[PDB]
């Protein structure tokens, strides 16, 4: 009764291959590369926990 | 300026006093659990205890000591993913209606008993719970005597082993109770220590007790235990025993 | 070659007192779990004993392959109060840690109340001040001389080192410092047996159907190392200065280096907890 | 109706299989690796009775909350390590806690099944008001803005409150197991949950009605957290694994699982540039993982006993982990 209609709307959705996905979230990650204090360490200088 | 440092590190030390005071408070009381199937009497037994003196939760003091008891929440039949809270209690209050051998908690599940044997094998053998003892309350004494004293609906109908048992040698009987009642109560009580008494590893023990919810001195009972607990507990730490 | 094979003997008892004490006093203070009020005495032991391994035992090693004194008549008192002082620190330890075993075992719930930090800091202060009181201040104040020509002649030498003293000073070093803990440390380890053979009869009792040498051994390691190495130097050395030589002297060094080799064994017979041994192998 | 249902559950499957052009380390495959990263504690705070359950950092990202079961919720500052403030609480039981972006309250739930907020700028800090329209324990607690905060509880049901008027705004419903963690969207419009039936959902908080299901899974779920882009999201279950979502495509991408470890894991958290996923775990320490590689890249074992908590401030200066032995680290 609940469950058949509530299937029903998750059914019908436009979806976008895996590929598009993945390039998309492998560009967000190398343009936002730079600004990672964790990835590249910060220098000692302007290290407020230091 | 430095003088906003000067008033941040006073805010500390004021702060950092009063936990000093709490110390001493939270390391001198003692927690203990209840826990049980429906209809087990669980509230009936505390609220003796609170003349004495959500979830539900009790203070009273024997002695100079500080003990609080406090309820399970009283939550619906599940699996239980809070149980991992407690896992730091002094012990653990086992409510077990011992009077309820014929009768059915769906309407097809197994008698009582069995659902009470079942819940206290999967408290037993829990990962969290490998260091907590467990004080038993086989309790509704009174029903058990009467419904053994007229002859009707025997214990062998619903337990198979019935026929099988005799009454331990070491095995005191009440002066009220008749041959045919005592060997009915010891009959469920060597039924619970058998699971409990193999998958036991030393850490943890279990004391069995016959009470009446209603009309029974209680209190002495659960503070003689605990003291046992912190004793048997200090002599394996020191290697002894 | 005595002194070549035996300088490999004491040798070993030298490194291995400041080896095996260097362990616990670096695993208490880097590890934050380990900071227990109880591990305050042991850590007090193990300072003593670092102490004395230090200090007495190396030059009494050179006192005896050199056959001579080098340093004077000064360093000679400096040396024999050095030793006292860590004799008598050492042992009134073992009788406050029985102490306070009694105390949790015996009562469970006011044991939390009674003892904190703050009391055991001031008793292993108030320990370290009558240890150091008979120690120091009796042999700077020369209370304990003796009457005959040899002690005369060897305080006179520049070069010479002995122990003469008087039967007063001697009985009363002896009651201070090693027979009032030994009848505590007795009496509170038979109450504690007592309570465990309770406890595991009661245990017995409850579920013997279903399912103490522990106590045993746990108690005699304790009690039989300790007495049997240390008894026989204390009444030698009353006996033989209420009589008139009835012992050689040797028997006197022999007698009491196993005092100095006891500090070895206090380590092992101590610290056997399991966190103890999980530092020990990561470190 | 059963057979109706199963014949729709066929064309989710078979869509999802013919979008699956390729799997993400084939693309990812020439990616220079980070390499090994090291980090060391700057700071520990102390001043906690009990083990810890709860912490959350502030949008300055210098204070941060932290929770515990022996009554108290104290407030620190990072930078000189100094208790600000300390709240007693009427329940000794606490599960969650949360900061709110303004900084003016600060939330608190357990197994009292009531949810309460503090006024931090009064002292005398108390309380102003008590949600207390629930069944079954609380597991997470959020806020959207000074006057919305969404709870989810442990009924398999979520809710959205109103705190001026302490009454609901709308609830949502479909779960078949008790849900644990949800995590806000970076707009503040979408958020998930994570149940213990080993399925994790998407609602609609204007909606209030659910878009999408995800069932990787294999058993019940702990905790969750958003991609900083805000189309993925990440999951970590009772079993060693970790997940990796995604909304566009609507499937599973990639599984980062060792053979070695054989424990649970608590709490999962992202980088500032969406690069390391750094998750705890049940054997005392806590591990850094790869986003786009499954490689690990570091260990954190500074901890006496397991980690329930784990953050990351909102610059990306600090990872703070709490714990049970009552000890934060500053890990840098
Ligand atoms: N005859 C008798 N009945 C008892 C006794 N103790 C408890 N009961 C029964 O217990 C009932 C009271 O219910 P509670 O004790 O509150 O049960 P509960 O606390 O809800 O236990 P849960 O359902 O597990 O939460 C009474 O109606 C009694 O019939 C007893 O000693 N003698
Ligand atoms: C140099 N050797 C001394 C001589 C006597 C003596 C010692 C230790 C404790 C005492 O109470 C003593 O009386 C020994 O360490």
């Amino acid at each position: 009764r609940k469950l058949v209609e509530q299937l029903k709307m998750e059914a019908n959705i436009d979806r976008i291959k895996v590929s598009k996905a993945a390039a998309d979230l492998m560009a967000y990650c190398e343009a936002h590369a730079k600004e990672d204090p964790l990835l590249t360490p910060v220098p000692a200088s302007e290290n407020p926990f230091r | 300026q430095r003088n906003e440092e000067k008033a941040q590190r006073e805010a500390n030390k004021k702060i950092e006093k009063q936990l000093q005071k709490d110390k001493q408070v939270y390391r001198a009381t003692h927690r203990l659990l209840l826990l049980g199937a429906g209809e087990s009497g669980k509230s009936t037994i505390v609220k003796q205890m609170r003349i004495l003196h959500g979830i539900f939760e009790t203070k009273f003091q024997v002695d100079k000591v500080n003990f609080h008891m406090f309820d399970v929440g009283g939550q619906r039949d599940e699996r239980r993913k809070w149980i991992q809270c407690f896992n730091d209690v002094t012990a653990i209050i086992f409510v077990v209606a011992s009077s309820s051998y014929n009768m059915v908690i769906e309407d097809n599940q197994t008698n009582r008993l069995q659902e009470a044997l079942n819940l206290f094998k999967s408290i037993w053998n829990n990962r969290w719970l490998r260091t907590i003892s467990v004080i038993l309350f086989l309790n509704k004494q009174d029903l058990l005597a009467e419904k053994v004293l007229a002859g009707k609906s025997k214990i062998e109908d619903y337990f198979p082993e019935f026929a099988r048992y005799t009454t331990p040698e070491d095995a005191t009987p009440e002066p009220g109770e008749d041959p045919r009642v005592t060997r009915a109560k010891y009959f469920i009580r060597d039924e619970f220590l058998r699971i409990s008494t193999a998958s036991g590893d030393g850490r943890h023990y279990c004391y069995p007790h016959f009470t009446c919810a209603v009309d029974t001195e209680n209190i002495r009972r659960v503070f003689n235990d605990c003291r046992d607990i912190i004793q048997r507990m200090h002599l394996r730490q020191y290697e002894l025993l | 070659v005595w002194v070549v094979g035996m300088g490999i003997v004491m040798s070993l008892i030298v490194l291995a007192i400041v080896f095996g004490n260097v362990l616990v006093i670096t695993a208490i203070a880097k590890f934050e779990r380990l900071q227990t009020v109880t591990n305050y005495f042991i850590t007090s032991l193990a300072c003593a004993d670092l102490v004395m391994g230090l200090a007495v035992v190396p030059f009494g090693a050179a006192h005896i392959l050199t056959k001579t004194w080098t340093f004077g008549n000064f360093w000679c008192e400096f040396w024999t109060s050095i030793d006292v002082l860590c004799v008598t620190a050492s042992i009134e330890t073992l009788c406050v840690i029985a102490v306070d075993r009694y105390f949790a075992i015996t009562s469970p719930f006011k044991y939390q109340s009674l003892l904190t930090k703050n009391k055991a800091r001031v008793i292993i202060l108030m320990v370290w001040i009558v240890s150091g009181l008979t120690s120091f201040l009796p042999i700077q104040m020369h209370w304990y001389r003796a009457t005959h020509q040899e002690a005369i002649n060897c305080y006179a030498e520049e070069t010479c080192c002995d122990f003469f003293t008087n039967q007063a000073y001697a009985i009363a070093s002896s009651i201070v410092s090693f027979y009032v803990p030994l009848v505590i440390m007795v009496f509170v380890y038979s109450r504690v047996f007592q309570e465990a053979k309770r406890q595991l009869q009661k245990i017995d009792k409850s579920e013997g159907r279903f399912h103490e040498h522990k106590a045993l051994k746990t108690l005699g390691i304790i009690m039989g190392t300790f007495t049997l190495c240390w008894l026989p130097f204390f009444i030698v050395n009353i006996v033989h200065v209420i009589q008139d030589n009835l012992i050689r002297k040797e028997v006197y060094i022999l007698l009491n280096w196993i005092g100095y080799v006891n500090s070895g064994f206090n380590p092992l017979i101590y610290c056997r907890s399991p966190d103890f041994r999980i530092a020990f192998q990561e470190l | 109706l059963r057979q109706e249902a199963e014949q729709l559950k066929n064309q989710i499957r078979d869509a999802r299989k013919a979008c699956a052009d390729a799997t993400l380390s084939q693309i990812t495959n020439n990616i220079d690796p980070v390499g090994r990263i090291q980090m060391r504690t700057r700071r520990t705070l102390r001043g906690h009775l009990a083990k810890i359950y709860a912490m959350h950092w502030g949008t300055d990202s210098r204070l941060l909350v932290s929770a515990s079961q022996d009554g108290k919720l104290i407030i620190w500052d990072s930078y000189t390590t100094n208790k600000v403030h300390a709240i007693p609480l009427r329940s000794s039981w606490v599960m969650t806690c949360a900061y709110a972006p303004s900084g003016n309250y600060v939330a608190c739930g357990g197994l009292d099944n009531i949810c309460s907020i503090y006024n931090l700028k009064t002292g005398n800090v108390r309380v102003s008001r008590e949600l207390a329209g629930h069944t079954g324990y609380l597991s997470c607690c959020r806020f959207l803005d000074d006057n919305q905060i969404v709870t989810s509880s442990g009924d398999t049901t979520c809710a959205l409150w109103d705190i001026e008027t302490g009454q609901q705004t709308t609830t949502f419903t479909g779960h078949t197991g008790d849900v644990m963690s949800l995590s806000l969207a970076p707009d503040t419009r979408l958020f998930v949950s994570g149940a213990c039936d080993a399925s994790a959902k998407l609602w609609d908080v204007r909606e209030g009605m659910c878009r999408q299901t995800f069932t990787g899974h294999e058993s019940d779920i702990n905790a969750i957290c958003f991609f900083p882009n805000g189309n993925a999201f990440a999951t970590g279950s009772d079993d060693a694994t970790c997940r990796l979502f995604d909304l566009r495509a609507d499937q599973e991408l990639m599984t980062y699982s060792h053979d070695n470890i054989i424990c649970g894991i608590t709490s999962v958290s992202f980088s500032k540039s969406g690069r390391l996923l750094l998750a705890g775990y049940d054997d005392f320490n806590c591990n850094v993982w790869d986003a786009l590689k499954a490689d690990r890249a570091g260990v954190l074992a500074g901890h006496d006993n397991r980690v329930s908590c784990l953050g990351v401030t909102d610059d990306g200066m600090a990872v703070a982990t709490g714990s049970w032995d009552s000890f934060l680290k500053i890990w840098n």
